[PDB]
């Protein structure tokens, strides 16, 4: 009945020394039913990714909305779009529905491409940011994720010590929610090289 | 009280000439000189200040407009056409722009929001 | 199951160095309307307890004859009702636990917030709260109702922690009290000018103020104000 | 919740899931949901925790003065019926329960009793009972003979909970199994689900769709 | 409608669907096709509310043949349920939205592939080894996670779909009279009549 | 909230508390409900404080508009725009509103408009949850002709049990003095009329 | 209508040793947004070597607790002294939960001290009655904030040793009294930063066989 | 939500707390409620959140274009009809509960505006769920003619009582004063009276602990040359 | 309905309209709502006109008890009578009782009873819907030891606006005197109490 | 339970009763018996509420049983099924109500006769030639109108009875798993093994 808890799933987005990580699960459900195990919540346009959790069709719909914007952005602006840009994209799109919203919970996550610097950004479902330097929760575990992060984070870790935070945090945040797991990725994000990873976990 | 110019005042004559186009830039020939240079670190503009009388405080008449804080404008040609332009370039850099990225737009587009503007008087009814 | 009648808003009170203040106006309100001005809701159990109860008038005067009952009872082969074997806060505070919970329990609850102000045996200040679901809690500065929202953080100001007890002088408490009922009377919509205010005292003892008033008030802003925006007249 | 029992030539099978739910969130992993009656009768645990666990270890106490008054075995006919007859006094007050009794007897043989908080009481050869029941079924009925060895019967319980535990999200954890002979239950062991999958995975080639 | 199911094998996507048509108290017919064939190379089945499950997917059958005769070409599988996809995601935030799940079963002619999308009624599209709707996920999946490999043949494929139908009517409480098979390969779009 | 509004020999007093509450909280204890829509026509707010801010500020424009074209406008013109826009709107609004105002020709006139959006001409109005409690004062003690300070202390009496009785009322009790002579503002403090 | 039940917030955490057991619980009492104490004690010396709390509607725990430690003063009159046994504990508290199942103490509760053999012991029970030994249990608010965090470090889940690629899990190495501490400082910091209902202060009850020890530390007040 | 507003001799002040909450769980520790509607008229926000930025940001958009078609600097009287007019419209369904102060021309000002979209006039104001403990301090401490260092002080005071007493309110205050014929000073993070203790233990982890399935390079550059 | 006692010096006067209705129906345009409960014990009833008849009978009954063991009773032990039965059956009684008694110790002594089943010594009371119009009004004109003239003159006065102002009541104001001289009934019909 | 068919025929009562036992979204059991044993010339089918059904079934078997032993001797058709419709018609005014509908086949060995008694959950007893409970009649009743004597023989009752059986399983949505055939005769109660 409750739209964002429906197909389940989480993402959680870190910060770094000069560099970002997102994650998420790869699980879609009906209610109790596992559906898919190979549904990714993460997308790029260009430098910038996006995770969003939430009704599935609307994470689907999003990406494409996006997609679609981004690329006409490109196209008239003759550059990719940045991380801060995006964040106020998002939102507008968002509250531009305020009275019939999309059930979703975004995550931005890039790095600036002439500053250099590390950004993350987190909404509620009708575009509210929060900018956070430490880190971004969203999902059906959002609440696991927050006590994962608030315990595990420690600032300017690097990019292969990054990679091991996010990992525990996602993964032990999943396996105490019954609509998540069945799977993670996580990207790794530098200025100039992005690794993505996916993970080993429990498949209940 | 009907609005019953459903049709272009604009057409192209047997040569392929614009006329009302062409007599645009005639009118914008009589204007008074405007001028813009681009430097390294800056970028000036500049024109006169033809008062029609002395009477007139030419301080409260103004050629050169900010359009965004890091955006400005001068002309040459119909005064009051420059300034209801000024007036939909302002309101159009926030309304496809600003609400939705956050930031003001860079030269290039708002000054394609303006072209775009002057392109439909040009073939609107 | 019940619905409160006639109501008696903010109960408030606080711990110093020798002993506990409690206050709570004169006012017995039916809805919006402000009925009754006469109302004493600080009810005194011998020389070392003052109960202050907010909540339902009519099931606040069942709890007074309670207590009072109470007195009476502990007296019958006694003879150290007024020595060694007088009523305490705490039994008094325990017994009126108990029936809140019960009351509670059968679905029939007495619809009050209660909180048991005194001095022990042994000198030790006591402050404890009580209300309709049972549910019980001690701590420098307690207050209901509105006071809770209003009342507490100017007292925790005064004392914050258990350390600043001993440091707090009666003058300096009782100054925090009768601000706090002036903040009170300025903005609950439910309470009253008057009130009274009770210290027990463990070398003093028991001193009850009966017929206070709000003053010092500060009104004369208000002819400054005008409309709500534009107007300037 | 994933609980079954079958019967088969060697006595009784019980396997059951270990989580439990509160929304959403998993708030155990770790639960038994087999109630050990006593040394011969064995209860499963669906639908209200507290109900199957109070009144199954309150069965034990009602089987253990049967024993004593009678000096013989309780039936598993009987000691089911205790529990029925219980429930069904209870009926409309809320109680939640999905349970089998499962026992080996003398006179009986195996013997499963699907006991059920709304005064059900059955007789059958296989039963799955909770959120991932559907998913066990398809795997106990395709499957499922009499002349199983205790062995093939005891794996065929295991991936059977398995397929639930995968699929159904409110199931999961880990794996109980029990194997009830004439001479009393005999536990089978604890397996996690995690390690379990990978292991079933790889020996058997199931679960192609998943990567590994 | 109730059951339909589907499996994609190494070279074919096997659709079944049940024939049963209940109207509340009667069984009116037992021989319902719920399918349509969107091209020549792809086939959607559906379940869902009466009337709207057909109205759409007529709907969507004309205008995939419209885009076959203006392009004189077949749109891959995966263009057609994501066409089919967006038409569902606008229609849940419309008046009245269409309560339909369907079924994409195709053949990709390009990349010489059978390819299977389930897609509910909101718009939720997976891509699938097997898929199904409703409560026929419940009983058969087990069975498919435990079978099911991607080499599979068609015969293969038919012998695991007679395992998981013969489980939905052992199990299922409702009469679903048996079921249609249709079966998605390079050659285009057969029936198995004896099922 | 108590307001009201009184006709006199010399023009019109409008008399209101300064309480503004949401449940029992008391968010405004300096609420100003007396408000101008033109030099000398005034009302008086109940009902809910965004509509009958809302309704003011339409009343104000209207009149200003009206003033532009037409010259000052009368209490009565003043009291059918207040009507016109609670009347249309009666299903989206809750609004109680007094108007009071001062011609040289017709003098003091007071016009009450109730939650239907009816209009009802009196020698004076009260309205308000506190009024219910002045009724039968404000019956016994008024009286037509009166003069300024009688006026004044009929208002400052009346509002003082108002506030006594009613928790939504209470605070300063403010004036406005509708006069050929002028717009004239007075304000009671609690140590004053409490007493009385 | 009258609602008999509230929520008075808090978080509890019960962890048991290998020789001992820790039962932690802050100290905010609350209702809704409004603070009613900074120090409201919630974890009770029950005497026996048993700790007890009942976290959630407080009127409800306080019920329960009293109850139980009455049951450990009359299972001494009516059985010659004997020790309540934590095991014999529990179920005693299984009966006094479900005694009421049909309109029931609104609270989660978890004992923790020692059983027969010296090894440390906690129990977890719901609101009607149904419990289980755990090795680690947090209750309450912000139990979902803990208990991930302590499957990761007190059972290293999910943590493999370098170098095999999570062929060989981390061994279940067993941990002191101190190391337990630790992470039951660092749960209610975490739980305080990002949980409204958590703050002003941690009291840790310690059991092991010389007795019953107590531990406070601060916690944010905002 | 704490925020508040205090007039003084020469101008205005507004603080707020940095807490922003999703139910009982705490999104932000240190948000930004202090928001620019013109450089020197500032609002302090609560309620929905989202609604709060959107209707600050258009009417700030509106503001500037009107300051730009008039040659003059914007009022607060026009923020404040701009917002109750658009705030009204939408009956109370944009939740958006805030504090207008600033300076222009005419003076010093200092507004409230409910999400219904009623307006008041004040010297001092509080709103948000801590706004009971701030309007506490502020009825026991202020006075007229207030310096602007005792409007900062009794400003910043009145928020620490909604942080430390009210639950919904937490972290830091934020402070920004309008004072006639000066910049407006924005005093982001003014007081830090909550910075968390160092924990104690370390959880960095060693580097292989988490098993991996796949590794592959993201290609995020744009189609090559050659 | 509006009803109301008041003490004086010689002892206390209850007064009371006589409308009963159903609705907007007068069922009864002559009832009687004061009545009595010992010699010198009465009460005015308000609320539902079964409940507040059948708890005047038990009273009645405890006092007639009451008087036969221990002698004539006190009007604080009526009232704590009727209070017991009042407060006992909240959930179950809509009634709002005034009593008034004359002892030669005590004098004239008044109690309310409001719907709670709180009790309220005070010096006059005054109850029933009507009761809301005239808070005002009494709290102005009420002074301690009016004679019986002016304390007569106080209730017509006051019940005359009550009914004015209120639908529910009406009819005749009945009023029972009670002194140390005995029990006076009296009687005041429209055409004299309208136009004071 | 769903469906309950009882037919009286020349010599003997003919019941029919379902096996399925349905608990939601699985079916349970496929061989269940819906019937006691009264006495040795009187059996009673049930179908109604889970739980209740089968407590009462055994409540009256008890009783029955009880005065047998008492008298030594067996209590005819017509007094069986008043003592149950007055068990039933004490029970719809409790506190709660047993839900539940019965059919009693007996032979009345003073009578030489067959018997058939409807009985529903309120106490409503009707003695009939066949009948039915729930949704069975609306089938089948059109039927038994259409072919029943009072004359035919048992095996052309079950003739009939397999007519009723088979208009049920193709009209009917819920799978009931066939039926299980009781014959109530001068002999006894005998079980029909193939149906
Ligand atoms: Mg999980
Ligand atoms: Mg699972
Ligand atoms: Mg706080
Ligand atoms: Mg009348």
């Amino acid at each position: 009945s409750d739209p964002s808890s429906i197909n389940g799933g989480i993402v959680v987005a870190m910060t770094g020394k000069d560099c970002v990580a997102i994650a998420c699960d790869l699980r879609l459900g009906s209610q109790s039913l596992g559906v898919s195990n190979k549904f990714e919540k993460i997308f790029h346009y260009g430098h910038v990714f996006l995770g969003i959790t939430g009704l599935a069709t609307d994470v689907t719909t999003l990406n494409e909305m996006f997609r679609y914007k981004t690329n006409l952005y490109k196209l008239k602006e003759e550059r990719a779009i940045e991380p801060e840009t995006f964040t106020q994209l998002v939102s507008s799109s968002l509250y531009e529905r305020r009275f019939g919203p999309y059930f979703v919970g975004p995550v931005v996550a890039g790095i600036n491409s002439k500053s250099g610097k590390p950004f993350i950004a987190g909404f509620d479902l009708i575009g509210c940011i929060d900018e956070a330097k430490d880190f971004i929760v969203s999902g059906t575990a959002s609440d696991q994720l927050f006590g994962m992060c608030e315990s595990l984070y420690e600032p300017n870790l690097e990019p292969e010590d990054l990679f091991e935070t996010i990992s525990q945090a996602l993964l032990n945040a999943a396996d105490r929610d019954a609509l998540s797991g069945w799977g993670a990725v996580v990207y790794i994000i530098k200025k100039d090289e992005v690794v993505k990873r996916y993970l080993k976990m429990r498949q209940d | 009280m009907t609005d019953r110019y459903s049709f272009s005042l604009t057409t192209f004559s047997p040569s392929g000439k614009l006329g009302q186009i062409d007599y645009a830039l005639t009118a914008v020939k009589q204007g008074v000189t405007s001028l813009g240079i681009k430097a390294t670190n800056g970028v000036v503009i500049a024109t006169e200040k033809k008062s029609s009388s002395p009477l007139a405080m030419s301080e409260t008449l103004s050629k050169v407009s900010l359009l965004t804080p890091d955006i400005g404008a001068v002309y040459s040609g119909m005064g009051p056409d420059y300034r209801v332009l000024v007036d939909k370039s302002r309101k159009v850099a926030h309304t496809s722009y600003k609400r939705i990225y956050g930031e003001y737009p860079p030269t290039k587009l708002l000054v394609s929001e303006v072209a775009k503007i002057m392109q439909e008087a040009t073939q609107s009814g | 199951t019940q619905q409160p009648i006639v109501t008696g808003t903010s109960v408030i009170s606080m711990k110093y160095d020798n002993g506990v203040i409690i206050a709570a106006d004169n006012l017995g309100s039916y809805g919006s309307l402000l009925r009754f001005n006469g109302v004493e809701r600080l009810i005194p159990v011998g020389d070392n307890t003052v109960v202050g109860i907010s909540g339902d008038i009519s099931d606040m005067q069942h709890i007074e004859r309670l207590l009072k009952d109470l007195v009476t009872e502990n007296a019958y082969d006694n003879p150290l009702a007024d020595a060694e074997e007088a009523l305490e806060p705490s039994y008094i505070f325990e017994y009126l636990a108990t029936v809140m919970y019960q009351r509670r329990s059968k679905m029939n609850p007495l619809w009050n917030a209660i909180i048991v102000a005194g001095v022990q045996s042994n000198g030790d200040q006591f402050l404890r709260y009580v209300n309709l679901l049972g549910v019980t809690y001690s701590s420098p500065t307690l207050a209901t109702g509105f006071g809770a929202h209003m009342a507490n953080p100017l007292l925790r100001k005064v004392v914050d922690r258990e350390s600043d007890i001993p440091k707090t002088t009666v003058q300096v408490a009782e100054e925090a009290i009768v601000n706090a009922m002036r903040v009170l009377y300025y903005r609950d919509a439910r309470s009253s000018r008057n009130f009274s205010l009770a210290i027990i005292d463990k070398n003093t003892g028991l001193t009850f103020k009966k017929n206070l008033q709000v003053e010092n008030m500060k009104w004369d802003f208000a002819k400054d104000i005008k409309g709500y925006g534009t107007q300037k007249i | 919740t994933t609980t079954l029992a079958f019967r088969f030539q060697g006595g009784i099978i019980v396997a059951v899931d270990s989580r439990a739910t509160a929304g959403n969130w998993v708030a155990s992993q770790t639960v038994k949901k087999v109630i050990e009656i006593n040394p011969f009768l064995l209860g499963t645990m669906a639908g209200g925790a507290a109900d199957c666990q109070f009144w199954e270890t309150w069965l034990g106490s009602q089987c253990r003065l049967h024993e004593l008054r009678e000096k013989e075995r309780i039936s598993v006919a009987a000691a089911s019926k205790i529990l029925s007859n219980l429930v069904y006094q209870y009926k409309g007050a809320g109680l939640s329960m999905g349970t089998m009794i499962c026992g080996y007897t003398r006179k009986e043989g195996p013997t499963i009793y699907y006991v059920d908080s709304d005064g059900t009481r059955l007789k059958g050869d296989i039963f799955c009972v909770g959120s991932g029941q559907t998913f066990a079924y398809g795997v106990l009925d395709s499957n499922y003979k009499w002349d199983l060895s205790v062995e093939d019967a005891l794996y065929l319980g295991k991936r059977s909970i398995l397929a639930a535990a995968h699929r159904d999200a409110y199931s999961g954890g880990s794996v109980n199994l029990y194997h009830v002979t004439e001479d009393g239950w005999i536990y089978h062991g604890n397996h996690d689900v995690g390690e379990l999958f990978w292991k079933v995975k790889e020996e058997e080639g199931s679960f192609n769709n998943v990567i590994g | 409608m109730d059951i339909i199911l589907g499996i994609r094998v190494q070279d074919s996507v096997i659709l079944a669907s049940s024939k049963a048509v209940t109207r509340g108290i009667s069984v009116l017919k037992d021989s319902d096709d719920k399918t349509r064939q969107l091209s020549p190379h792809t086939l959607m089945s559906f379940a869902g509310e009466a009337g709207d499950t057909v109205q759409f997917a007529e709907y969507i059958q004309a205008n995939i043949q419209l885009y076959s005769i203006r392009e004189d070409y077949e749109l891959s599988p995966q263009a057609v349920s994501s066409f089919v996809r967006q038409e569902l995601a606008k229609s849940i935030r419309s008046r009245r939205p269409y309560q339909v799940n369907v079924l994409i079963g195709g053949y990709d002619k390009k990349k010489n592939k059978p390819e299977l999308y389930q897609i509910d009624y909101l718009g939720t599209k997976v891509e699938l080894p097997y898929g199904a709707h409703g409560y026929s996920g419940f009983y058969t999946f087990s069975l498919l996670d435990h079978h099911y490999r991607p080499d599979m043949t068609t015969e293969e494929g038919l012998d695991l779909l007679k395992l998981c139908v013969q489980e939905l009517e052992k199990r299922m409480p409702m009469d679903f009279k048996g079921v249609i098979v249709k079966i998605v390969d390079k050659d285009g779009i057969r029936q198995v009549d004896d099922f | 909230t108590s307001i009201m509004a009184v006709t006199f020999k010399d023009g019109v007093i409008l008399g209101a508390d300064s309480r503004t509450t949401t449940g029992a909280y008391i968010a405004n204890r300096v609420t100003d409900k007396l408000t101008r829509v033109h030099d000398k026509i005034w009302c008086c707010r109940s009902g809910s404080a965004a509509d009958t801010q809302a309704i003011a500020d339409i009343v104000q424009y209207h009149l200003e508009l009206y003033t532009s074209q037409y010259g000052t406008p009368s209490t009565e013109t003043a009291a059918s725009v207040f009507k016109e826009l609670c009347y249309e709107n009666k299903d989206n609004l809750t609004a109680g509103i007094i108007v009071a105002g001062y011609d040289d020709k017709n003098k003091g006139e007071v016009y009450t408009i109730p939650l239907g959006g009816s209009v009802h001409k009196l020698p004076y109005a009260i309205a308000g949850s506190g009024s219910t409690f002045i009724y039968g004062y404000c019956d016994k003690n008024f009286r037509e002709n009166m003069s300024k300070e009688e006026t004044v202390d009929f208002i400052k009496h009346s509002l003082s049990q108002a506030i006594k009785w009613d928790g939504s009322s209470g605070g300063v009790i403010r004036m406005v003095v509708l006069t050929a002579a002028g717009v004239e503002r007075l304000i009671f403090y609690p140590d004053e009329y409490e007493q009385l | 209508q009258f609602n008999p039940y509230g929520d008075n917030g808090g978080t509890i955490l019960g962890i048991a040793g290998e020789d001992f057991a820790v039962l932690a619980g802050d100290t905010r009492n609350i209702t809704d947004y409004s603070i009613n104490s900074r120090y409201e004690p919630k974890v009770f010396d029950c005497g026996d070597n048993i700790v007890m709390s009942a976290n959630g509607f407080a009127a409800d725990g306080d019920a329960l607790v009293k109850r139980f430690k009455n049951s450990v003063k009359w299972y001494h009159f009516d059985h010659n002294d004997k020790k309540l046994s934590i095991n014999s504990a529990a179920r005693n508290i299984q009966h006094l939960l479900y005694g009421k199942r049909f309109f029931p103490y609104y609270v989660h509760t978890i004992i923790a001290g020692l059983d027969e053999d010296g090894k440390g012991a906690v129990y977890s029970f719901d609101p009607v009655g149904s419990y289980e030994r755990e090795q680690c249990r947090a209750g309450g608010a912000a139990a979902s904030l803990i208990m991930p965090f302590l499957d990761n470090q007190v059972n290293f889940k999910n943590q493999y040793e370098p170098g095999t690629n999570g062929k060989v899990k981390k061994p279940l190495k067993y941990l002191s009294v101190e190391e337990v501490i630790k992470l039951v400082r660092d749960s209610f910091t975490s739980a305080t930063e990002r949980h409204i209902q958590v703050g002003d202060g941690l009291e840790i009850l310690i059991v092991t066989k010389d007795g019953v020890r107590k531990e406070f530390y601060e916690l944010k007040r905002d | 939500t704490t925020i508040v507003g205090v007039k003084f001799n020469n101008g205005v002040v507004i603080a707020a707390d940095t807490r922003s909450t999703q139910g009982p769980i705490v999104a932000d520790k240190n948000c930004a409620k202090l928001h620019r509607i013109s450089p020197k008229i500032w609002c302090a926000a609560a309620g929905t959140a989202a609604d709060t930025e959107a209707v600050t940001q258009l009417i700030g958009s509106n503001i500037e274009l009107h300051s730009l078609y008039t040659s003059r600097e914007p009022r607060v009287v026009s923020a404040l009809q701009m917002l109750k007019q658009h705030l009204f419209k939408y009956q109370g369904h944009i939740g958006a509960y805030l504090i207008v102060a600033g300076v222009d021309p005419t003076g010093s000002h200092l507004f409230s505006i409910h999400a219904h979209g009623s307006t008041d006039v004040g010297y001092y104001l509080s709103l948000g769920s801590g706004s009971l403990a701030a309007m506490a301090v502020l009825e026991s401490h202020w006075k007229q003619d207030l310096t602007k260092e005792e409007a900062i002080k009794l400003a910043s005071d009145a928020i620490q009582a909604g942080i430390w007493n009210d639950l919904g309110s937490g972290s830091n205050v934020d402070v920004c004063v309008m004072e006639i014929g000066k910049d407006a000073e924005y005093l982001r993070n003014y007081l830090t009276p909550n910075v968390r203790e160092e924990k104690q233990k370390s959880y960095k982890f060693p580097r292989g602990t988490t098993a991996v399935l796949k590794e592959s390079i993201v290609n995020i550059c744009d189609i090559q040359e050659e």
